[PDB]
């Protein structure tokens, strides 16, 4: 899922944790190169309609081959009754942005999302085209690597409600914002149940 | 893919067999009939059998291979033919069409389309594997002057310039009496043109007016298709004013 | 090769509605020893028996159960040879899903994937439609599944279904013992009841050969514990 | 509307003005170069830039007008076979290509007039030039520059063109070729001497 | 590259569009007595600026798609369609010898919505938006398009608007231009408006 | 002699047997599938009576129903075989004209397609004109339909135009179908009576059977 | 190969319609019955599972319905080996037109495109065409709501209401008198659709497996593709008992 | 029979009768006498027209300005085996720089030959060519048929009525050897002349005349010098 | 079964054979090449002469020097002439010479035959052309024509005739035309053949006349000046 460059006018995932529900924070920012226009467009995808899979960089690319992409995630998740499991769209991914061989084009994926019928937190971020990465802590991702997982460390509330999670996370992307350029250009916070997705759209610039 | 052994070869009876399937699958089919205008250059077709459960969409045998060029087909036989077969020719045209169009900066030459056309159903026949389509096409489109053309083809690719030309019921009997329906003072004006490819289409149609469909194209503007309620309306005229003729 | 080759197909439809050699192939699996696939809702067993009529057989290897990969089992009616193709087929199939997925291919998507091949062979010349029945078997994401391939392409999902020697007696018992739903004990005694309906391939152990999927992966049986499965039926 | 090509349009009839000099710098190896293509009457082709580029698409053209004409049987359109070479020479980038052609023909509208580049401009103009050198050739033609100019103003205003070109920027010699398209035939006026026009102007 | 203006406002219904006459290679005005706004269809333009041979090519590669898609439909075409396959061609073909390296500006009415506008780049990412700049102008232009409507556009205002940038495009930027066409297209009609 | 081919049910026996009783021609009637046969060399015998018959009876000609039979099928069912096939279809040649040149004897044969008939037995210049009927339009349908109105019971229940328009181009067959599926149905019913209503209901089960117009309506 | 094997498995008739495309029509003939009914604000199509027995797992969602894509859906009545091959391509090409285009893919787009390979093997190849006539469900932003028919050949058509099946003939026969071109709300349209089964299929009682209807709306500003329950089909029977006692005497 | 029916069936006579209905073909087409010294390879050959109100035209087609080939049979066959021997007389420029050695360049062409009777029931191609080739060795004068063998001959005579000349071949047989590249051209038109009947004979428009050798590259004679080799009469008695 | 790609008992090919009688279907062409230019002439085969002779092409131009008329199986002759018009340019536009009659004839010859369901693809043929070709043009050495057939057999010709009847079209020429004759009575001389080898009448609308001559390209025939070679018989 290679993207060309990485300049979009934004790059910057957050994925943070709670118990009660888990959190994947996404810059909602479209249009390369320092001059945007928009600020609206689709970034993160819902795939089963209750897992999310983030794709990251140039508007492009990151929505031709999440698609096409989507189609092979689809198929496994038609033809039984019940849908693919994380871990192993998980490797899929992996795979995908490996197709493209030696010297590619960067992308930065990010996949969160509780699992499919074995019910466990995953967050998890690819980059460039990498051994495989399953973690259960946090995850923050970008070419801002490190100021997202600054951020990703500061939102987890393990036994505080799902709300609580919300607001906190609405100035953890602000000041973010003012520390980066792949922050903001309106922001998208998805709070994702296990049976649905909740979209939350924030104030922010 | 293709067949290994060919479906058409020469064998003798002075063609081919399946130029010699395809001419008989045009005969015996219903009439479609194209009438060249000086204002709108229009085609129709006697059936579709409509009836009110189905509209027509892409169901239409008139395709606009480009903006000014246009070609209505009669694949259609004692059983009728294939708008499977007919949608080929058409694919390849389309495209074509389009490349000159680009390249002419007046409106397409019809010429080149027609020629590229008939070499299309011919280039089947010597093709490994392969066969001629069982169509007969009434190409039309304006030229680089702007000069309405109606052109025909069989279905092994030969090609003439007509002012009106009709095909199937008998190719040569409805064409040599669209001739006599032909007036040159019957297509100064756009209904007049579409009046002349109407009377003709009426003959042997079963359920007319709802069967009966015809589109028109307009110089450079896109193909307007006609539906059948709309077409209805010119029949009923033409229908009494040919009662009180006889 | 280094020839012209065929491109014709050797199927041409019937005024009846049928495709005539699809018809002759289902002859030939209910001329095959008696395989029978039960998803159970609490794992799958396939269990087969294979004529071998001699006990000349030396295989701690290929048998008419051979698993696929390590989660994914393959048993088969009528003839060998076909056979051989369709399991070789199978692995390759195993190795590229693991690749992407690196979890080896799941069932539901495993078949559409092999009805695609085999009905481009129907469809097609040089090459005839097979006359072999797979059933298919898989623990993946949490559910077993069970389906049947016929020798056409087609693929159906089924609970339980007997195929083989006398399927008719097979799939008529198969809905009166089993009803959807029941345990593990349960699909694992019919099973061996229809092999038992008519054996006829010399009474040893080894010449019946189950093989089970669970939740741990597949392996197939021993043919020690086939035979006490066996021992119950009269 | 640039170096030794350019063609502009009049209400007499029209003209086509090259040179035939080859070499910057003391280096030269041509000296019959004929920037204007033409071998049939029925097209005309300029040259412009890079020496390579604009033979090698205009002997492509030269191809693909004869290839038009015979297929319509009558000639077809000056748009299509101009823009037909345009699709090839965009494509054709890689090569150190960097054509800069201006294509003349008989449409059916009338005389047509496009501007190709190696980057795949076409438009339709009155007044087209390929090059560096037509930077200088536009200041003593616009300054005088009606469209109704006599037949007998334009040859001496290309006459003059070369000459004040020698004075100001080098390289004119050999022969000064003037072409004329009349009507809708062309025909080559003179292939005149470069020793003659340093005096008339 | 890196000469030619855009600049479109959409109104109530109305876009207004303008753009320079002048289409120069080397370092003269090439072309000039024609414009380089294309019809790709009656309902659609697409008005091209970068590189200033470049806006021919991307023209006739999008006007055969377009075209191509329209059959598709059978029916005319769909303004959210036309964005993102003008987007994924566009960002294909710059890596390809016929490039593409503009700043596109699509046109369209739209069968169901109403009038769309769609803002394409020259790195070509796909946005639509009702206040949009193109072409080297589209940096100059955008924070200014971003304040003067409140929503939408407003014509009087606009229009005083366009005349105050159309002196500004001259004084600090750089063309040859003498000529500009401003137009206003209602969906079905062109209109020409006025040039300052 | 003539071809009958094109669309079967035009009313190609029909034409036979009527223009048969204007010449006032002695009609023989044999069919193409009777002379292939179980028994061994009975098979080309019979052909040559089949000819020497009509020769004596004087103006003649023999209609030669369903001889598309011989060349269809290979019957597989006849003791004689393969050999039975061959030996009778050139006896039928030496008959017509051959070395034998019988004279007085016209064949009118009359087939489904001549495309589907035996290339041995079909050749030019045995006989010299063939017809092609084209597909019977709503036109030609009126008059037929008169006719058996006027054989029928006569009632203004007897609508015949309504059946005619429905029906698409196709044969003369099928007005005849019409007509004889109605008195069966009234039959069923326990009425002598032949009424629009079983018309309506025979409309159905004939164009059903004769080629179905459903299927053609999308392909038009 | 040999040309003693060869009469020519491909080529045309002077009658214009293919043997073997006939030969195929039989065989559409024999599986159940699948319709489509538009509504004025959907469109659904309805099938009788393949399936009718006891056993089976359910691991598809209907065999007959293949949910292709979050704007179309297809069901199929004919050969099922023959329905696995143009369902998967299907199920790709429409999904890349929604996907990407952001506009719904229209089924009369989606059809002349698969109808290209179906034809390929009926003209050339030494082939023979596809078993089955599948039925097209979806909505695109041109046309509207809509419904078409693909057979063997690659032969067309675009319908509003109809069936194929058995009893095919009689079934689009009383769909003509019911439902023209557009009168009929989400409700009665899905009660029409039950109505036609009904006759069709023999077991006039049905039931939630027997039967599927699968429904596509646009709710809430999105398009909804949705396989009905169990319990939503029962409902759906159990209305439709009561309504066919009193309609028929 | 049955054995005929494709080249692929084989025949219980030891050679495929269709192998055999090929050597029919290229007897029916013009008689071509083919000689060779030891410069020089002379190619004669017999003209024929369609028409009356005809000029006739070459039965010599040009493989190149080294090698070349005279017709017996097709002139459509002779020209489709012609086009990929054209193509190796431009490789052996490139390759090698020399006339390519005309025993190696008969072998690729039977090789080419050999195709369509390996396959099934495809055609043999029935011409027969008399090859004049220079190269390092000497001349040649090769016979191919329509089977993939190649005969080297002294000097061959084939086509119709090709008997008569093949006697006069025998008669001086040594003769061709020794002989200057005038006399050579001589004894062929002779020959040439003994296929026709005492009444038929010679004259300038029906002369086809390709010569290749050491000293000049391949040229048709048609009117160009047939002339003064023409002269003198020496037919068989017939 | 065996096929058409089979020799018969004959010792000559079966497809070959065929068709040369499919020739006899069609059109005429008739090149009398004469030495102030080649004209051909070739009739349109109408039905009405309500049938528009705007643009009905059988008398095309190869080259601007070299002009060809067709006879024949009409259809397939149409995509051999397609193909014609760019082989012969590729050799113009590398020689830069004026192109010879002979040339362009040879050249197509060797595509009439590649025939054969095994050793030919879709590019290639699986039938013989049963096209017979006249090319009539002047070049360097001055007018020449040339006469191609199914055969590849290339010839000079200064008259030539293949038609509907080849054999009756050429029975007519002997009788008519005789070796130095003016190019006006060349004209007429097809006129009065034309009517003997087609079964149909002298109409305006259906001959089409074209010349290609010294110092002057193929030119096609309009109404009046294809009235004035009517007269002409």
């Amino acid at each position: 899922m290679s993207v060309m460059s990485y300049n979009g006018g934004a790059v910057m995932a957050m994925k943070g944790k709670n118990c009660v529900a888990i959190a994947a924070d996404r810059r909602f920012g479209i249009q390369a190169q320092m001059v945007t226009t928009d600020f609206q467009k689709i970034f993160p995808m819902g795939d089963r309609l209750y897992i999310g899979l983030a794709g990251l960089a140039t508007d492009v690319q990151t929505v031709a081959q999440r698609l096409k992409f989507r189609l092979n995630l689809y198929e496994l998740k038609e033809g039984r009754q019940i849908k693919p499991y994380t871990l192993m769209s998980m490797v899929a991914n992996l795979l995908y942005e490996k197709r493209f061989g030696p010297y590619y084009t960067e992308p930065v994926i990010a996949g969160l999302d509780p699992k499919t019928f074995k019910p466990f937190i995953c967050s998890l971020d690819l980059i460039g085209c990498p051994m495989v990465t399953d973690d259960f802590v946090v995850s923050g991702t970008c070419s801002e690597q490190m100021y997202g997982m600054c951020e990703s460390l500061w939102e987890p509330n393990m036994d505080p409600e799902h709300l609580f999670e919300t607001i906190s996370q609405a100035m953890l992307n602000a000041v973010d914002r003012d520390a980066v350029s792949g922050m903001g250009v309106i922001v998208h916070i998805i709070e994702k149940d296990k049976i649905t997705t909740r979209t939350l759209k924030a104030r922010m610039d | 893919m293709s067949y290994d052994r060919a479906i058409t070869v020469f064998s003798p009876d002075g063609h081919l067999f399946q130029v010699e399937y395809a001419q008989e699958a045009v005969k015996k089919g219903s009439t479609a009939v194209g009438v060249r205008g000086r204002d709108i250059v229009v085609l129709g077709v006697e059936k579709k059998s409509v009836a009110k459960l189905q509209d027509e969409r892409t169901v239409r045998k008139i395709c606009a291979l480009d903006d000014n060029v246009c070609m209505a087909f009669a694949v259609v036989a004692s059983v009728s033919g294939l708008t499977a077969d007919a949608r080929i020719v058409i694919n390849r045209a389309r495209v074509e069409c389009q490349s000159h169009r680009l390249t002419v900066g007046d409106p397409v030459t019809v010429e080149y389309i027609t020629r590229y056309i008939a070499s299309l159903k011919q280039r089947y026949t010597q093709s490994n594997g392969r066969r001629p389509f069982g169509i007969s096409a009434l190409i039309v489109g304006f030229d680089f002057d702007g000069t309405p053309r109606l052109y025909q083809t069989d279905p092994s690719g030969t090609y003439h310039a007509w002012k009106a030309n009709a095909i199937g019921r008998g190719a040569k009997s409805v064409r040599e009496f669209l001739e006599k329906n032909y007036t040159d003072d019957a297509i100064e004006t756009d209904d007049l043109t579409i009046k002349l490819v109407i009377k003709a289409l009426l003959e042997v149609v079963q359920s007319g007016g709802k069967n009966i469909e015809l589109a028109v194209m307009r110089r450079d503007q896109p193909l307007k298709i006609l539906s059948p309620e709309e077409i209805e309306k010119y029949v009923a005229e033409i229908e009494k004013e040919k009662e009180e003729n006889e | 090769m280094a020839e012209r080759g065929y491109s014709f197909s050797l199927t041409t439809f019937s005024p009846s509605g049928k495709l005539v050699q699809i018809e002759y192939a289902l002859a030939a699996v209910a001329g095959g020893a008696p395989s029978v696939g039960i998803k159970a809702a609490n794992g799958v067993v396939l269990a087969t028996e294979k004529k071998q009529k001699s006990i000349l057989y030396d295989e701690r290897s290929v048998h008419k159960v051979e698993p696929i990969t390590k989660h994914i089992g393959l048993v088969y009616s009528g003839m060998g040879p076909d056979y051989r193709v369709l399991v070789h087929r199978a692995r390759k199939l195993a190795q590229q899903y693991y690749l992407v997925y690196q979890e080896p291919i799941p069932t539901a998507q495993l078949v559409q994937r092999v009805a695609s091949v085999m009905q481009e062979y129907t469809q097609s010349g040089g090459v005839r439609p097979f006359g072999v029945s797979l059933l298919i078997c898989g623990w993946n994401e949490g559910r077993p599944y069970l389906f049947q391939s016929d020798p056409s392409g087609a693929y159906f999902a089924w609970k339980a279904t007997a195929m083989g020697k006398n399927y008719v007696n097979g799939k008529t018992f198969l809905e009166k013992r089993y009803n959807e739903d029941l345990e593990l004990e349960d699909a694992i005694h019919t099973a061996i009841l229809t092999l038992k309906e008519s054996f006829e391939g010399q009474m040893t152990e080894d010449n019946i050969e189950v093989g089970i999927c669970n939740e741990a992966g597949f392996r197939r049986l021993t043919p020690t514990e086939v035979r006490d499965y066996l021992a119950a039926i009269a | 509307t640039t170096t030794l090509a350019f063609k502009f349009q009049h209400g007499v009839i029209v003209a086509a003005d090259s040179r035939a000099t080859a070499g910057p710098y003391i280096a030269s190896q041509t000296v019959k170069k004929v920037i204007e293509i033409n071998p049939y009457l029925l097209g005309t082709m300029a040259g412009g830039a890079a020496d390579c580029s604009f033979w090698e698409r205009l002997l492509a053209r030269q191809c693909r007008i004869y290839e038009l004409r015979n297929k319509e049987r009558i000639s077809v359109a000056a748009a299509s076979k101009l823009l037909a070479n345009m699709v090839y020479q965009y494509k054709g980038m890689g090569l150190s290509m960097g054509t800069m052609i201006c294509g003349w023909d008989k449409r059916g509208p009338g005389l047509y007039y496009v501007d190709s580049e190696g980057n795949r401009i076409s438009g339709t103009a009155f007044s087209v030039g390929s090059g560096s050198v037509y930077a200088f050739g536009v200041m003593d033609r616009g300054y005088s520059y009606d469209l109704q100019v006599e037949e007998a103003y334009d040859l001496a205003r290309r006459a003059i063109y070369q000459a004040t070109y020698r004075d100001a920027y080098s390289g004119g010699a050999v022969n000064l070729y003037h072409v004329r398209e009349d009507g809708w035939i062309r025909v080559s006026s003179d292939n005149v001497a470069d020793l003659h026009d340093k005096y008339t102007s | 590259m890196e000469y030619l203006i855009g600049i479109q406002g959409p109104d109530y219904v109305l876009v207004a569009s303008d753009r320079v006459a002048a289409s120069n290679i080397v370092q003269m005005k090439d072309d000039h007595d024609k414009m380089f706004k294309m019809s790709e269809k009656i309902l659609l333009l697409c008005v091209g600026e970068a590189g200033d041979t470049v806006q021919f090519a991307e023209y006739i590669q999008k006007n055969v798609q377009l075209y191509k898609m329209r059959n598709g439909y059978e029916l005319s075409p769909t303004a959210a369609a036309n964005f993102t396959r003008r987007n994924l061609a566009d960002c294909l073909r710059s890596r390809t010898p016929y490039h593409v390296n503009l700043l596109l500006a699509g046109y369209d009415e739209h069968e169901g919505p109403a009038l769309y506008y769609m803002d394409y780049l020259a790195a070509l990412a796909k946005a639509p938006f009702a206040a949009h700049g193109y072409g080297a102008f589209l940096t100059l232009s955008i924070l200014d398009r971003y304040y003067t409507p409140t929503i939408s556009r407003e014509r009087a205002v606009e229009l005083l608007r366009k005349c105050l940038e159309e002196l500004q495009k001259r004084f600090i930027l750089n063309l040859p231009t003498f000529s500009v066409r401003v137009i206003d297209k209602d969906g079905i009609h062109n209109l020409e408006n006025i040039t300052f | 002699g003539v071809i009958l081919y094109g669309p079967p049910g035009t009313g190609k026996t029909l034409l036979a047997k009527a223009v048969a009783n204007q010449t006032s021609a002695t009609f023989l009637r044999v069919v193409g599938s009777e002379l292939i046969q179980k028994y061994l060399g009975d098979g080309p015998k019979l052909v040559r009576e089949l000819f020497r018959v009509a020769e004596e009876h004087a103006p003649s000609i023999v209609f030669i129903d369903e001889i598309d039979a011989i060349g269809t099928k290979r019957y597989d069912s006849n003791s004689g075989g393969e050999r039975e096939i061959q030996r009778t279809m050139l006896e039928l040649l030496n008959q017509l004209d051959g070395f034998d040149s019988r004279g007085d004897v016209k064949v009118i044969m009359a087939t489904n397609r001549i495309e589907t008939l035996d290339p041995a037995l079909i050749r030019p210049g045995r006989i010299d004109r063939k017809i092609e009927f084209p597909l019977p339009d709503e036109k030609t349908k009126k008059r037929i339909f008169q006719i058996h109105t006027s054989r029928m019971t006569l009632a203004d229940d007897v609508t015949l135009d309504d059946l005619i328009m429905a029906k698409d181009d196709l044969s003369g067959a099928d007005i005849k179908a019409i007509c004889t599926e109605a008195g069966l149905m009234a039959l069923r019913e326990r009425r002598m009576k032949v009424t629009n209503e079983d018309f309506k209901k025979s409309k159905e089960n004939v164009l059903y059977k004769k080629q179905e117009g459903t299927p053609e309506g999308l392909y038009l | 190969m040999s040309r003693r094997y060869d009469s020519r498995t491909t080529i045309f008739s002077p009658e214009g319609r293919l043997y073997q495309v006939e030969y195929a029509m039989e065989a559409i003939g024999h599986a159940g019955t699948c319709l489509g009914i538009l509504a004025n604000d959907g469109v659904l199509l309805a099938a009788e599972r393949r399936n009718i027995h006891k056993l089976l797992d359910e691991v598809f969602f209907s065999e007959k319905i293949y949910k292709l894509n979050e704007d179309m859906a297809c069901s199929v009545a004919g050969i099922t080996s023959d329905a696995n091959v143009l369902t998967n391509e299907l199920r790709l090409i429409a999904q890349r037109y929604l996907l990407q285009y952001q506009e719904p893919i229209p089924c009369e787009q989606l059809v002349t495109a698969l109808c290209d390979i179906k034809q390929a093997y009926t003209q050339f190849g030494g082939k023979r065409p596809f078993g089955v006539s599948l039925l097209y469900i979806g909505w695109d932003k041109h046309y509207g709501f809509q419904l078409y028919q693909s057979d063997p050949s690659g032969n067309y058509g675009g319908w509003k209401a109809t069936c194929i099946g058995n009893n095919s003939a009689a079934a689009v026969s009383m769909l003509k008198q019911d439902y023209k071109e557009g009168e009929m709300t989400l409700k009665s349209a899905l009660a029409l659709a039950v109505k036609v089964l009904n006759k069709t299929m023999d077991v006039s009682k049905l039931s939630a497996e027997k039967v599927e209807i699968a429904t596509l709306t646009r709710e809430n500003g999105k398009t909804v593709i949705r396989v009905l329950k169990q319990k939503e089909v029962e409902q759906l029977i159990k209305k439709h008992e009561e309504e066919e006692a009193k309609a028929e005497r | 029979n049955q054995y005929d029916n494709d080249v692929t069936v084989w025949s219980p006579q030891g050679r495929i009768h269709q192998i055999e209905y090929a050597m029919e073909a290229v007897k029916q087409g013009s008689a071509t006498v083919g000689l060779k010294s030891k410069t020089h390879a002379v190619l004669v050959a017999l003209k024929r027209a369609q028409s009356e109100l005809a000029a006739h035209q070459k039965k010599i087609l040009h493989v190149d300005n080294h090698i070349g080939i005279s017709i017996a049979g097709l002139t459509a066959d002779a020209r489709l085996l012609c086009n990929f021997m054209r193509q190796e007389c431009l490789d052996s420029r490139f390759v090698f720089d020399r006339p390519l050695p005309v025993s190696r360049l008969v072998s690729l062409i039977g090789s080419k030959t050999q195709i369509p009777t390996q396959r099934y029931g495809r055609r043999p191609y029935g011409v027969g060519l008399l090859i004049a080739g220079y190269d390092d060795m000497g001349p040649h004068v090769f016979q191919t048929c329509p089977s993939a063998n190649y005969f080297d001959c002294r000097a061959m005579s084939i086509g119709a009525r090709s008997q008569s000349a093949r006697t006069y071949l025998e008669r001086h047989m040594s003769e061709f050897m020794q002989c200057n590249l005038d006399e050579l051209v001589k004894h062929g038109l002779r020959a040439l002349r003994e296929t026709l009947p005492a009444e038929q004979d010679l004259t300038t428009k029906n002369v086809s005349i390709g010569i290749v050798g050491k000293d000049l590259e391949f040229t048709i004679y048609d009117d160009d010098d047939v002339s003064p080799f023409l002269d003198g009469l020496e037919e068989r008695p017939q | 079964d065996r096929g058409v790609n089979t020799f018969s008992p004959e010792g000559r090919l079966f497809q070959v054979e065929y068709a040369i009688e499919g020739h006899k279907l069609g059109s005429t062409a008739i090149g009398i090449q004469t030495s102030e230019g080649v004209c051909l002439a070739v009739e349109k085969r109408i039905t009405s002469p309500l049938m528009e002779p705007s643009s009905i092409e059988k008398i095309v131009e190869i080259d601007a020097h070299i002009g060809c008329a067709m006879s024949g199986l009409i259809a397939d002759a149409k995509t051999l002439i397609d193909k014609a018009r760019v082989e012969t340019q590729n050799h113009w536009f590398t020689y830069n010479e004026t192109m010879t009659v002979e040339s362009v004839t040879q050249a197509v010859s060797n595509l009439a035959l590649q025939f054969g369901e095994e050793d030919a693809d879709p590019g290639a043929m699986s039938r013989p052309f049963g096209v017979a070709l006249l090319f009539g043009g002047v070049d360097e050495k001055g007018p020449q024509l040339f006469h191609m057939d199914p055969s590849g057999t290339f010839v000079q010709c200064d008259a030539r005739a293949i038609g509907s009847a080849s054999e009756g079209a050429q029975s007519s020429l002997q009788e008519v035309y005789h070796k130095s004759t003016t190019l006006k009575e060349a004209i007429k001389s097809s006129l009065i053949i034309l009517k003997q080898v087609m079964e149909e009448k002298l109409n305006a609308t259906n001959i089409e006349l074209a010349t290609v001559q010294p110092g002057q390209n193929f030119h096609m025939f309009t109404k009046e000046e294809l009235e004035e070679v009517i007269k002409d018989i």
